[PDB]
């Protein structure tokens, strides 16, 4: 099968600029097709036989090469191009498609708007305390959190879930969720949430 | 428009049997080839069959053949996908495609796709519960299995300001949360409900955002 190796993994650029991702072939393509994927939808077709742009895809973008490399080019980057490349032939059986390049966009450092929030009443009654913390629009995307109950750092129970980057301010989010009991949580009163790219910190009291 | 709908996605054991439904229309469903494409949870693509116009001809990648047979119904424009012998690594959202007279062989027309599960765990309906202190709201969606669920806020109209946190899976569940981000003066003054559907378990669930 033709092998698709594509370049780079990742491709991080800012806004304004010229980038070129790369999709090599093990052996000769006559066409090589591409598809833009954004988180929670289908590839969508983006470039059909080498150079056309399928309805609805920007001018910006172009597609060339021939053989065994081929490449998608963007003449000036927006944040709307946030997304999986993914390159993919069929001039041999069978078809096959590249692992794909991501393209994330650079911006401005932004803090996390950080929201902490208490187990619902249902919760506790069914013997649950999940306490979860939003980091919400943040950049970069490296970001630590760490949790403290009545002031002392918790690390058991701390499970981090991160988004992909927002194809419209460019951000990510991420949410940390404290699985305590219902029993655990009530041996205690003061929660917090933490998070550094000096900190941002969150808080409750049970008690209030 | 052409439009592509897959169904009968779903939960199924190792060594089992599931059966995929396309429905196609916006094109003479009986001059196109079809093919499905699967996209794992490595978020790798493979084609994994392809068919004829009148269903003659069929082809599949070594890792499926034997196990799935790809057919087609000209009449109801429906394509299907029967998975047999399914192993762990058939875990994937399943697409249906449609190509090209044109030749060349891209996919032309993607479905919104169907996941297929293959595991021996149960299916189990999430509990949902409100996360109360611009202000941000969530919805709490634990212990559900298997994937997927849909979690809107007030019918869709705050979808803007939503962000939707990957399901982590913990003791054989999953559990993921989603946020909303409203104006001060928006909530508490309006109600604000988050609507977690679970199409496995043919559940939905309400739950009204109020400060605790
Ligand atoms: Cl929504």
């Amino acid at each position: 099968q033709i092998v698709l190796s594509q370049s780079p993994a990742i491709l991080s650029a800012s806004p304004g600029e010229k980038v070129t991702m790369t999709c090599r072939a093990s052996s000769s393509v006559s066409y090589m097709h591409w598809y833009q994927q954004k988180p929670g939808s289908s590839p969508k077709p983006w470039i059909y036989a080498t150079f056309n742009l399928a309805s609805g895809v920007p001018a910006r973008f172009s597609g060339s090469g021939s053989g065994t490399s081929y490449s998608l080019t963007i003449s000036r980057v927006e944040a709307e191009d946030a997304a999986t490349y993914y390159c993919q032939q069929w001039s041999s059986n069978p078809p096959t498609f590249g692992a794909g390049t991501k393209l994330e966009l650079k911006r401005a450092d932004a803090a996390p708007t950080v929201s902490i929030f208490p187990p619902s009443s249902e919760q506790l009654t069914s013997g649950g305390a999940s306490v979860v913390c939003f980091l919400n629009n943040f950049y970069p995307k490296d970001i630590n959190v760490k949790w403290k109950i009545d002031g002392s750092e918790r690390q058991n129970g701390v499970l981090n879930s991160w988004t992909d980057q927002d194809s419209k301010d460019s951000t990510y989010s991420m949410s940390s969720t404290l699985t305590l009991t219902k029993d655990e949580y009530e041996r205690h009163n003061s929660y917090t949430c933490e998070a550094t790219h000096s900190p941002i910190v969150k808080s409750f009291n049970r008690n209030e | 428009e052409v439009q592509l709908v897959e169904s009968g996605g779903g939960l199924v054991k190792p060594g089992g049997s599931l059966k995929l439904s396309c429905a196609a229309s916006g094109f003479t469903f009986s001059d196109y080839y079809m093919y499905w494409v699967r996209q794992t949870p490595e978020k790798r693509l493979e084609w994994v069959a392809t068919i004829n116009d009148g269903g003659t001809y069929t082809y599949y990648p070594d890792s499926v053949k034997g196990r799935f047979t790809i057919s087609r119904d000209n009449a109801k424009n429906n394509l299907y996908l029967q998975m047999s012998s399914l192993k762990s690594e058939d875990t994937a959202m399943y697409f249906c495609a449609r190509g090209s007279q044109l030749g060349r062989g891209e996919f032309a027309y993607w479905g919104q796709g169907t996941l297929v599960t293959v595991s021996a765990a149960k299916t189990t309906p999430p509990s949902v519960y409100p996360l109360a202190p611009s202000v941000t709201l969530g919805c709490l969606v634990k212990g559900y299995f298997p994937e997927s669920v849909t979690v809107t806020w007030n019918s869709g109209s705050l979808s803007s300001s939503v962000h939707t946190f990957p399901a982590l899976l913990q003791s054989g569940l999953y559990t993921m949360s989603s946020s909303v981000t409203v104006p001060s003066s928006t909530w508490p003054s309006q109600t604000v409900t988050c609507s977690v559907a679970h199409p496995a378990s043919s559940t939905t669930v309400d739950k009204k955002l109020e400060p605790s």
